[PDB]
């Protein structure tokens, strides 16, 4: 049985495509759904195609599907870019007539529902409500809650006043009458409406910013960049509320410069930027691993290499989030999936950065910045808050005391008996400067062994499927987690003998928990969005794993299809 | 608002000394500017527990490892830039940066601007000898054209830069010069610089003996020339005219100084408008994502 | 059977050390004696722990040696630092009385031969010409050619003044009269002077600036950093000879973005910097892998991580050459280990930037930077030159062009029909921007394919030892290569069933020559000077290799004892 | 010597405009300032075959696609490094570099003083909108602080910097400022700009209505107030006094200008000195290493 229902939606931007798809998934969460959206932009500022695919289900959803279930065009070009995924089952709504286009020729089997969308619009004189006639029709044809989606349209648009909000609301009924008008045959329908979960509705970058504000953010600094800067967006906005302070830098290494400097002052501190922010980052992420400051940076994947695609989807920065520094310099990298982890682990790594005092990396993605989901209605108090381990005053102090778990107690300027430095020169338990042989053995161990012990405090990495034997295992990261949780849905469900592992912690890896899931696996798949297989890389280096590399590099995220597909041909 | 400054009664420079013993070459400048920091924490009875001093990379960065105080030992060229973090986070503290001329004008020159624009209050003392020192004589931003030194042994193929010039163009609300050989003019610039709310910059000629041979002691003394006490130090235009050296000699003294609101007061009138502190109900954030 | 003879001089710094310890070594070259030179001191500039040791002998070098046979002391640390190796059997010189200390019990068979250099340094009124009343000494204890001693200290110090040189000249035979006034118990003598071979001698910087000069350099771009800041001063002194220029840029951001511009102009460019600057070059090093730009990097390897230890000996920045780009960006990466590769492999990492339009790294290390050697006379036309694909002007021209061998020919401005652009955006064969996935994929196959084919053209991977199978086989990178070769002559000699590998290629690395070396031993082991293994990891990764890795990071070199000890111990 | 003016002869703007079409918003101002590059490569006669346009990131940054010559897209704020390795490398190119107000003295910042005071012999146009275009609507250092942005829902915590005071006292030898509303104003500047043998600093107003909703072209046009023409571009001082703009009104047209040694003509010196040539017997500096 078909829970879920996934509807595409494309035309000229300005036209109200992104909107549109943001009032459907509102209405879908008032009716008591999960919603998972992603949408595109034009690729230029000025004007273009724009697209936006929401997803309702009356079950939990972990990615974006294989393809649409309904799709509907604003404009010829939006035909012309999906004319290939207009396959024979798939409903198509479109501007017909008064258009821009007269379909080809539609193959048979697809339920085609013309719509005249620019027509009634231009019948109204106002051809800036060409969206809303859409919405009528799409809430017909398809049952989506026209009370819970009038009522969205009401809180945006009622103030500005009585007469705009029932102008609108008239070209929804409009566009209502010309859909069921026409005989639906089509088998796709959104669930019936539910009780109305507790919960919001976020986007993957807004939910980094609301993840550092709960972890106990005080100060932000911030240098522009794609897809990233909406964290600091959100950050500017609402941090200065909670006495928290964000600056916008003149570079990325005068801002996570800055980080350090507020770290050192006693504040947590973060960062957020993308590839060529985290590589211009590198050489002050050493002094952050040498110096044993706490810092947290937030790199939102974006296509490389260099410049690259900045709006794709890729998930190339695991080479430089492990290896990105000069001389031995390891840092706590990981890397969410969906919008919970960006908020529960951006709130991690503040912890894990203050409980181990070194730098963390918290690898995100282009695409997981713009996806909104619904995710339940967090509260401040269901998030735990590590704070710095601080010197009880007793003693002499010493910055950098080597002590039984190697994590030094720390001590934020104005405490009285603990004047000390941060430096990144190799040093001894004072911080002076220390060439000795023996001093810089005994450091390595000291930083190594505390960065390496994350691993008996932070496990998150997740095992489901098949307990016994299996014939094929998939470990994956990142978003693409989600992608392979409904794959694993399809998988089992026809009985196969597959699990699945879902990393989050990257670096350090727990190499003795990853020969345990691949004993009970007769092949490993790795999928991941990137060209060398840096993941693959890091199990053949580590691990006794030999795994099965399944390498795209397109700027485009996996689909659960091409993760069932690609397992069955190494069942065999 | 700074809350170091008279803590402490009957102050000595010699209680501002640390456990490390001294680096630099003997003759070198910079033990002059040191000594001229010390007597300026003294003469303001600085709670040295309220002290920051950051410094980047150079004989010039290893200034915070003999001062007893909070310190932060950085990367080259950041000094400026951890600072204004350092400075942010805690308003309260007296924050101080330390650092050589090629640290500050060559590859830190791209956080100089905005350190002065933005006018953090902290305190920069740039120790000017025109060479990298620590790197054994290379020429900076502010050697002369007719030097040879290690990577330029037929000459400088341009000329300096004006670390003054540089400073009231991008704005600094305090303006100083001074020489290593006056240690009671660099403890009388650095004490105003401190009390300053704003961006200082106190300038100081340091003489490198090991590696530069021609920027002597006897050329410091003869380059500077005291700025006369009828000058305005509130007039901008009469601070350039003075910074580009008119009759070739170099200021010494205080050259410009204004009050201006400083970046930690900007970032708290945005705090205060909104009514913000930290007991914000922050369920209200979270509120606005319902559907 | 011994064949060398191993001096260690040893004082405070500022005390003309290391001054002492080349006048040494440049007598020994006179004499006809191959010499190889190793020093080390402290990061500041006129204080702490000096040391100076020239190694001479009548066959070839490859290390500095186990320890000492000569020491001498110019004060009291350094008598305490090597007063573990003061063992019977070595000639002991020190400065007493008069000095700042007084030695313990001299132990039995030990020839201690106590000269007053510091009281004679008083006595002539200068303190600077304290050096020379030890160097005078010790010309004549161990027959020291004494007339070219004094014509390299006249070319050195007769820049100083003319009262400073007559001054060091009295120290000198103030010298040679109290030492061989003593009783010569000592077995130790440097062979007398021999016709002097067609060599030359040159520091291991020195040797890198000669072999890019000699490589066709036409651009350098430098910014100071120890220990690489004496590339650019040979550079600076002698490529304006040659028709190129050298610029000190602001920072190595600056530095690395001259070379791809004078590089995009069409001249061989390269730069020379260490960890520090290596990190900061990141995002530029990407940039020149996406547009396929050539340029030449050269990280002189300090201690890590961060500001670390500018002036020990470390090999520890091959996770920063190899995945220190944001994305799928990788580099070509070489690793020189005599003075001899400090030229040739100089010239190979022009050559294949030029061949392949790729960033290539060449990884040195801080003891090979001041090792002076004799090497082989060379001559400019010993030395293949490789130059970029110029495009014939036949055609419309394309800057990315697909080719067979995926190389698109380069045109320098200024070229007839040729405009195009250099881009960091992804892009197609033109070089507009193209984010569409086939050409991700595509292009991605392209640079990789091309750089990857450096396998099938460059191979620098020697292997020596037993041809048969082996019990023990040693694979090791950088300056170690030497210190394993000396190694290598002492277990073979007993007739040990051993063999040895040495890398310089580093990436692309080829998987299938280390495998074909891997099969043949029972247990493989790598020594490296870094914390993390660094090598091991990638031959665990892309190689079947299962090693055994033996890292040092103590800022300290290998010695051929601590190797011999470390495979007799696997042996058996 | 440039040798890339006056090779062409019958030249007209559209000459130069290249297969790209433009990418850029309706009533931009950077198409005010492709514009004038058009029209001063056309009056010029310049052979675009020894024609760089080098670039950073940003919309202004993607001028050289729509520009017919050889040409470079760098990483952000890097362009004027980068051209600086080409100008030296080939001296016989006329460089020009693209860029906006976020790309040269933000992230570019530091590159900014050396260009200038080494006067290395190029052009640098910088398209001042006061905001960060391409990533959708962040502040700049040069927006005004009322201004609501991205980043800065509450204001701008700091004030802007002078773009044609940080040329001056970096010692530019061509500074000049335009509106992009003005298209001829653009390209007889960008003109000279070209001509002049040196650094020629031009400061362009070029409005972005998409982002930037207080830097408007009503704005701009009130803002320029133009240079008498009896202004001496030799008085550095008086050229300073422009810059920080008299009356609140910003000047128009060439405010410095002065012949003095560029880079690689010291760079030049240097081998000449040394009779350096390209077939220079290397021998003999192999030769200085013999024992
Ligand atoms: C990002 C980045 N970038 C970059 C960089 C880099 N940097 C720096 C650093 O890092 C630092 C760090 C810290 O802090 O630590 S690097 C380091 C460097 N250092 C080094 O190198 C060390 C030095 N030293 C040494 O080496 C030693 O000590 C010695 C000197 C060598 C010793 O000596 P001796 O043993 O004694 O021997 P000799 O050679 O002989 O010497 C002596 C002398 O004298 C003389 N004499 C002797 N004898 C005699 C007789 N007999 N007679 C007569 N005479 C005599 C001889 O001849 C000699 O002489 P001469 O000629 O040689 O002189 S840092 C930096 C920069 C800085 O800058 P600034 O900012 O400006 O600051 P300042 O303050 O410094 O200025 C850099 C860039 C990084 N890091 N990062
Ligand atoms: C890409 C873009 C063209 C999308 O336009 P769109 O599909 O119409 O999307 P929107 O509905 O968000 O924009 C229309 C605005 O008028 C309102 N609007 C939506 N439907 C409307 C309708 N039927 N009638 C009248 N107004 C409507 C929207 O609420 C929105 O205003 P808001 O800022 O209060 O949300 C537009 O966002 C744009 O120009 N962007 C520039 C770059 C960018 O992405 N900016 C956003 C981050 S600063
Ligand atoms: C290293 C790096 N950091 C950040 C960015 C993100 N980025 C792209 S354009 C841009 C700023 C463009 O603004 P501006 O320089 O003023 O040019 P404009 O768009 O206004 O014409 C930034 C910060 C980047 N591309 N690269
Ligand atoms: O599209 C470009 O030219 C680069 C833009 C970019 O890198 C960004 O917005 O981060
Ligand atoms: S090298 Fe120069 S700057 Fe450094 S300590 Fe010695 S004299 Fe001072
Ligand atoms: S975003 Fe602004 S600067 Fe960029 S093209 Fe549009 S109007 Fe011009
Ligand atoms: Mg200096
Ligand atoms: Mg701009």
């Amino acid at each position: 049985e078909k829970k879920d229902l996934i509807i595409r939606v494309a035309g000229e931007g300005g036209e109200g495509i992104i909107s549109s798809g943001d009032f459907i998934a509102a209405a879908c969460a008032r009716a008591g759904l999960e919603v998972y959206t992603f949408k595109t932009f034009p690729a230029e500022i000025k004007g273009g195609y724009a697209m936006y695919q929401v997803r309702a289900s009356s079950e939990k959803l972990y990615c974006q599907g294989d393809t649409f279930d309904v799709f509907c065009a604003f404009n010829g070009e939006a035909y012309e870019q999906n004319k290939d995924k207009i396959k024979p089952g798939t409903a198509f709504v479109y501007d017909y007539p008064g258009g821009d286009f007269e379909p080809d020729e539609i193959p048979e089997g697809v339920f085609a529902y013309p719509i005249p969308m620019s027509q009634t619009a231009k019948e109204m004189k106002s051809y800036r409500s060409k969206n809303m006639v859409a919405l009528g029709a799409l809430s017909e044809l398809f049952n989506i809650s026209e009370n819970t989606l009038k009522e969205v349209l009401s809180d945006k648009f009622g103030k500005k006043g009585e007469e705009v909000l029932a102008f609108n609301l008239e070209a929804f009924d409009k566009g209502k009458a010309l859909a069921k008008a026409l005989t639906k045959a089509d088998p796709f329908r959104v669930a019936d409406p539910q009780e109305p979960k507790d919960v919001i509705i976020m986007a993957g970058n807004d939910a980094v910013g609301l993840g550092g504000i709960l972890g106990g953010l005080e100060f932000f600094s911030a240098y522009p960049i794609t897809p990233a800067t909406e964290v600091a967006k959100y950050v500017a906005t609402h941090l200065p509320k909670c006495g928290g302070d964000l600056v916008q830098a003149e570079d990325e290494i005068a801002s996570i410069a800055q980080v350090l400097g507020a770290s050192y002052a006693g504040k947590k501190s973060m960062t957020a930027t993308s590839g060529p922010g985290l590589a211009l980052m590198s050489e002050m992420l050493g002094m952050a691993h040498m110096s044993e400051t706490p810092c947290l940076v937030v790199d939102v994947q974006r296509g490389g290499p260099s410049t690259g695609l900045p709006t794709k989807h890729e998930q190339s920065d695991l080479f430089l989030a492990i290896h990105g520094g000069h001389g031995d310099s390891p840092r706590i990298v990981l890397s969410v999936e969906d919008v919970k982890d960006c908020i529960s682990m951006t709130v991690d790594g503040l912890n894990l950065a203050e409980k181990y005092q070194a730098p963390v990396i918290v690898l995100s993605d282009g695409s997981l910045a713009f996806s909104t989901q619904t995710i339940p209605r967090p509260k401040p108090e269901d998030f735990t808050i590590i704070n710095r381990k601080t010197w009880d005053g007793q003693g002499t102090y010493k910055r950098y005391e080597l002590t039984e778990d190697n994590i030094s107690p720390m001590a934020a300027p104005g405490t009285p008996n603990a004047k000390h430095i941060a430096t990144g020169l190799e040093h001894g338990e004072t911080g002076a400067p220390n060439y000795s042989p023996a001093n810089h053995e005994l450091m390595h161990r000291k930083r190594f062994n505390k960065q390496n012990s994350v691993l008996d405090f932070y496990k998150n990495m997740e095992v489901e499927g098949v307990e016994g034997e299996a014939d094929v295992g998939i470990i994956t990261w990142g978003s693409t987690i989600g992608v392979v949780r409904e794959a694993m849905q399809r998988l089992t469900a026809e009985g196969l003998k597959v699990k699945a592992m879902y990393p989050k912690l990257l670096w350090p890896m727990p190499v003795a928990d990853y020969d345990a899931f691949g004993a009970t696996c007769k092949k490993v798949i790795v999928p991941e969005v990137n060209f060398q297989g840096q993941l693959s890389h890091f199990i053949r280096a580590e691990t006794s794993i030999k795994p099965i590399p399944y390498t795209i590099c397109g700027g485009l995220p996996f689909t659960p299809e091409m993760i069932v597909n690609r397992v069955k041909e190494e069942i065999q | 608002t700074v809350e170091a400054f008279h803590k402490m009664e009957n102050m000595k420079p010699k209680d501002y000394k640390s456990e490390v013993p001294t680096t630099w070459c003997p003759g070198c400048g910079h033990f002059g500017i040191l000594n001229g920091v010390y007597r300026a924490m003294a003469e303001l009875g600085i709670d040295s527990t309220k002290f920051a001093a950051i410094s980047g990379i150079g004989c010039s960065s290893r200034m915070p490892y003999f001062v007893d105080s909070y310190k932060m030992h950085t990367l080259h060229g950041r000094a400026g830039a951890v600072a204004t973090g350092t400075q942010v986070a805690r308003p309260d503290l007296c924050v101080v940066v330390a650092g050589g001329d090629g640290d500050g004008f060559s590859i830190g020159g791209g956080h100089m601007p905005h350190m002065a624009r933005k006018n953090v209050n902290m305190t920069y003392v740039l120790m000017d000898n025109g060479i990298y020192g620590l790197t054994k004589g290379q020429y900076s931003p502010t050697s002369r054209p007719e030097m040879t030194a290690y990577t330029t042994p037929y000459g400088g193929p341009e000329n300096p830069m004006n670390p003054l010039l540089y400073m009231l163009t991008y704005g600094a609300t305090y303006v100083a010069q001074a020489f290593a050989g006056k240690p009671k003019d660099c403890a009388e610039l650095i004490k105003g610089a401190m009390e300053h709310e704003g961006f200082a910059y106190v300038n100081i000629f340091s003489q490198c003996p090991t590696f530069n041979k021609i920027d002597t002691v006897d050329f410091y003394r003869d380059l500077v020339e005291p700025i006369p006490e009828d000058h305005d130090t509130s007039d901008l235009g009469a601070a350039m005219e003075l910074a580009r050296r008119p009759g070739g000699k170099a200021p010494t003294g205080l050259l410009y100084k204004t009050s201006a609101p400083t970046l930690d007061q900007n970032l708290a009138k945005i705090r205060e408008r909104l009514g913000g502190h930290v007991g914000y109900d922050k369920n209200k954030i979270i509120a606005l994502a319902k559907p």
